[PDB]
C-alpha cells in the first residue's frame, strides 16, 4: 500500500511440514540466510506500489510457495509459486572463474539478440 | 443469467448468458441471451449544458458493446506477448449516455465580479469532484 | 544461360517470435564454383559466412551468402548493398532492400461453426479469416483454453492478392477441426495472427459457445425519470 | 540428363462442362535429339500435334502430344499406356494412367458474414468450404440469383490436404466481397462445387439473411413509477 511507504519488507518460503511456517530468507535491513548466499537479494526498485526481488542459480527442488509481507497496519499477504520447467538460459557465463596471482582477469558475458534495445 | 459478457458504462447495458442442457435429446440445448437497457430520460445529447435538446433517440449495436481493448498476454512457444484484441477501438470520440458514478464531470461558466470576468468552474455531478 | 543476381527478405517467424534477421544474397546462372566474393556497404559484423554452392541446372554451380545483425536496424529503415564480384562475369551488379512502407494493417474475424455438421455430433470446423493487409506476410496460430495447438492439426493456406478496391491488399485463411464434445461443454478457442503493421505486432480473437448464434433472446428496457448516473 | 517421373491427366475444367477433353502424358529426360517413339495402344482415329519445344534449363528440351479421344475410354478403366524408348538404355519406369478409385465426396459449408462488418456499411464478405474429398481436383463459381458473375470478382485458394488418421482427404477454401445494401436488399448468393465422385457433378448452397434467425424473443417494457434495479 501507498500509505505504508517507510516499512520493511519481508520474503518467506512456506515450509508445510508442521503446521506452517515462514523461515525468512532476506529482508530489508541487510541479513540474508545463510545457504542462499551468492544467489538472493531484494530490490527497492520501482517503488510506489511495489518492490522487487531476484532468485537464480535454480534447481529443479526450488519449486514451491513464497510470500511476500510488509510492516504497516494493513497487511496484504501475497503468494507467488516458482515452477520449473526445462530449457537453456538466455545469459551466457563461463563456469566458475579463478584468479591469477599477480596480473589481470576478464570474464565475458553473451545476450541474444531481443535484449538488444534494454 | 450465470456469466456476464458485458457491462457498459457509458451506454449503460449488461448481457449475461447461460447454457441449460437438457440429458434426453442430446442433440438440442437451448442457449440463452438477456439483456438490460436502462434509457435516461433526462441528459442531453452532448454532456455539456446549454447543448441541444433531450436526447431521444437511443441507438446500440452489439458490435460495439461487447468490444474489449485493453491488452493481454498469450504464451505461445516459451515467450509472453502482447495482443489487442479488438479491430475497432481506435482513439475521446464516443457519445456517451449516462454519467458513471466513479468519474466527475466538470463545466466552466463566466461570471464578474465588479471590473473584470474570471473563468469559474462548476462541477456537474458534485459526489464525484471532491478533491482529496 | 544467364547469370543474375537476387535478394531475399527475412522471414517473418524469426523477426517477430524472435529477433534474428539473419539476411541472404543470392546469384544463381554459372558453372564454376570456386570463385566468388560479395560486399556489403554497412559491415560492423562483417563476418558473412558463404553458403554452399548446391545443386543447379543438372549439377551446376549456385551460391549464396548470410549477413547475421538482429532486428534494431530493419524496423528503423536502413538500406542494405550486396554485390558480387565472381570471375564468371565482367561486371559487378548490385541491388538492395529496404522495409517497404505504404502497409495497411489487417482485419481478423473468427466464425462459429456451421448448424449442421453439429447435428451429427463428430467434429466441427472453425475459420480463421485475415484480410486487407498490404505486404505478403502474415502468421496463423491456434490455442485451446490458454494451450497452444502443436501446428499439425490444422490446415493453413497461402497468402494472395484479392480483387482491386483501388490498392493492392491480400487475405488469408486457416481451419482447425476440434471434438463436438468439449464445444458444447463450453472449452474456448483462440486464432492469433502476427503482422508488421499491427502496432504492438500481435492480435487476437477468442470464441466460445456461449459468444455465438443463441436460441433464446431477453430484452428487457427500463426508463428512468430518476437519474442519468447508471449504478 | 536424368529421366524422372511426371504425369499429366485430362482437365476437369473442360471434363464437366464440354467433351474436349484431350490426353497429354509426359515422360522426359534430355540428353539427346529427336529420338520420338510412342505408346499410343489405342490409336482409333486420333492424329497426335506436336509442335516447337519451349524453354528449359538452358539448353535441355522435352516432348509431347494430344489425343482427343473423348469417346468415354477414360472414365471407364483404360489404362493407357505411357512408356518411352531411345537409343539408350531400356530400362522405364512407366506411367500408366487411369480414373482413379476408393474416391471420397466433398462436404460444402457457406458461412454468413461477420457482425463486425454489418455495421458499417461497406462491403460485406463471404466463405465457401469444401473438405473430405479423395482427389484434389475441384471447381468453385459463383452466382447472385441466377447470374454466374465473372471469375475476375472472387479469389480461391488452392487444394491441400488435411491432418488426418488414416484415410487420406483434402480441402478448398473462396471468397466473395458484395455491398452491404445488396445484403440488405434481400438479394442471394450461392457456391457452386464440382467434383468426380459426386453422382451429378455439381452441388449447391444458398445464404441470406432470415437463416439463422432466433426463434423465440421476448420485449418486457418497464415504465417509470416501478424501478427496481439491482447492482
Ligand atoms: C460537448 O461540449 C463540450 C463543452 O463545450 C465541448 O468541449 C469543449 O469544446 C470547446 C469548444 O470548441 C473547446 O474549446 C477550447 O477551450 C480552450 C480552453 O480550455 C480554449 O483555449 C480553446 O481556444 C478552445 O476554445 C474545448 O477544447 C472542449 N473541451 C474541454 C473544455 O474540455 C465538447 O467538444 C462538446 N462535444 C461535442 C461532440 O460537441
Ligand atoms: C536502391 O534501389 C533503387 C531502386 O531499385 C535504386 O535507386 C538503386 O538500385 C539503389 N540505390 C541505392 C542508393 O542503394
Ligand atoms: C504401369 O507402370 C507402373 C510403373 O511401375 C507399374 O507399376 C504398373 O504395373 C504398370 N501397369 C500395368 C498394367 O502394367
Amino acid at each position: 500500500n501507498r500509505k505504508e511507504s517507510k516499512s520493511i519488507k519481508y520474503w518467506c518460503l512456506w515450509e508445510g511440514a508442521q503446521n506452517g511456517r515462514c523461515p525468512l530468507l532476506v529482508d530489508s535491513e541487510g541479513w540474508v540466510k545463510a545457504q542462499y548466499e551468492g544467489r538472493l537479494s531484494l530490490l527497492e526498485e520501482p517503488g510506489n506500489g511495489t518492490f522487487t526481488v531476484i532468485l537464480n542459480q535454480l534447481t529443479s527442488r526450488d519449486a514451491g510457495f513464497y510470500w511476500c509481507l510488509t510492516n504497516g497496519d494493513t497487511l496484504w499477504r501475497t503468494t507467488v509459486e516458482i515452477k520449473i520447467i526445462e530449457g537453456e538460459p538466455n545469459l551466457k557465463v563461463p563456469g566458475n572463474v579463478t584468479a591469477v596471482l599477480g596480473e589481470t582477469l576478464k570474464v565475458p558475458c553473451h545476450f541474444p539478440c531481443k535484449f538488444s534495445s534494454y | 443469467e450465470r456469466i456476464v459478457l458485458v457491462d457498459n458504462k457509458c451506454k449503460c447495458a449488461r448481457i449475461t448468458s447461460r447454457i441449460i442442457r437438457s440429458s434426453e435429446d442430446p442433440n438440442e440445448d437451448i442457449v440463452e441471451r438477456n439483456i438490460r437497457i436502462i434509457v435516461p430520460l433526462n441528459n442531453r445529447e452532448n454532456i455539456s449544458d446549454p447543448t441541444s435538446p433531450l436526447r431521444t433517440r437511443f441507438v446500440y449495436h452489439l458490435s460495439d458493446l461487447c468490444k474489449k481493448c485493453d491488452p493481454t498476454e498469450v504464451e505461445l512457444d516459451n515467450q509472453i506477448v502482447t495482443a489487442t484484441q479488438s479491430n475497432i477501438c481506435d482513439e475521446a470520440t464516443e457519445t456517451c449516455y449516462t454519467y458513471d458514478r466513479n468519474k466527475c464531470y466538470t463545466a466552466v461558466v463566466p461570471l464578474v465580479y465588479g471590473g473584470e470576468t474570471k473563468m469559474v468552474e462548476t462541477a456537474l455531478t458534485p459526489d464525484a469532484c471532491y478533491p482529496d | 544461360c544467364h547469370p543474375r543476381l537476387s535478394l531475399h527478405r527475412p522471414a517473418l517467424e524469426d523477426l517477430l517470435l524472435g529477433s534474428e534477421a539473419n539476411l541472404t544474397c543470392t546469384l544463381t546462372g554459372l558453372r564454376d564454383a570456386s570463385g566468388a566474393t560479395f560486399t556489403w556497404t554497412p559491415s560492423s559484423g562483417k563476418s558473412a559466412v558463404q553458403g554452399p554452392p548446391e545443386r543447379d541446372l543438372c549439377g551446376c554451380y549456385s551460391v549464396s551468402s548470410v549477413l547475421p545483425g538482429c532486428a534494431q536496424p530493419w524496423n528503423h529503415g536502413e538500406t542494405f548493398t550486396c554485390t558480387a564480384a565472381h570471375p564468371e562475369l565482367k561486371t559487378p551488379l548490385t541491388a538492395n532492400i529496404t522495409k517497404s512502407g505504404n502497409t495497411f494493417r489487417p482485419e481478423v474475424h473468427l466464425l462459429p461453426p456451421p448448424s449442421e455438421e453439429l447435428a451429427l455430433n463428430e467434429l466441427v470446423t472453425l475459420t480463421c479469416l485475415a484480410r486487407g493487409f498490404s505486404p505478403k506476410d502474415v502468421l496463423v496460430r491456434w490455442l485451446q483454453g490458454s494451450q497452444e495447438l502443436p501446428r499439425e492439426k490444422y490446415l493453413t493456406w497461402a497468402s494472395r492478392q484479392e480483387p482491386s478496391q483501388g490498392t493492392t491488399t491480400y487475405a488469408v485463411t486457416s481451419i482447425l477441426r476440434v471434438a463436438a464434445e468439449d464445444w458444447k461443454k463450453g472449452e474456448t478457442f483462440s486464432c492469433m495472427v502476427g503482422h508488421e503493421a499491427l502496432p504492438l505486432a500481435f492480435t487476437q480473437k477468442t470464441i466460445d459457445r456461449l459468444a455465438g448464434k443463441p436460441t433464446h433472446i431477453n430484452v428487457s428496457v427500463v426508463m428512468a425519470e430518476a437519474d442519468g448516473t447508471c449504478y
